[PDB]
């Protein structure tokens, strides 16, 4: 799905981070 | 088959699995590189976080396919 | 050496350190580019939140390194 995985995981990690 | 494991610091993982290995498996073979507890892992692929009960052959993660490790604090 | 601090909205501040810095210097080196308090900074690296007593070295942060910047409110 092209960027699909990175730009999710990216984001993803930085909902983590605000945590 | 060789799969790899993308971290958002840039590193890429390569780890030896099969078809038939479950993503708890996955994960504790990343723990074995890295460290990490499966507890703090989230792997991404094609849109989706993999469930610990299911296999690689499932998600259909083929051959030199690439996850992306989330890690929570 | 030299490291990066990533914030949360995509900006990448550059920061010239040493590996016995302790977090706290490195928060007031985060102060003198960008003029935020060392007391509304909360650094991140792999997964854990940076102590402020510890050192880069005692995290095992090495040269290019990433660190991750989230800022917190002020209570009063």
């Amino acid at each position: 799905l092209g960027l699909t995985d990175l730009e999710l995981a990216q984001q993803l990690q930085q909902e983590e981070y605000q945590q | 088959m060789q799969i790899f494991v993308k971290t958002l610091t840039g590193k890429t993982i390569t780890l030896e699995v099969e078809p038939s290995d479950t993503i708890e498996n996955v994960k504790a073979k990343i723990q074995d590189k890295e460290g990490i507890p499966p507890d703090q892992q989230r792997l991404i692929f094609a849109g989706k976080q993999l469930e610990d009960g299911r296999t690689l052959s499932d998600y259909n993660i083929q051959k030199e396919s690439t996850l992306h490790l989330v890690l929570r604090l």
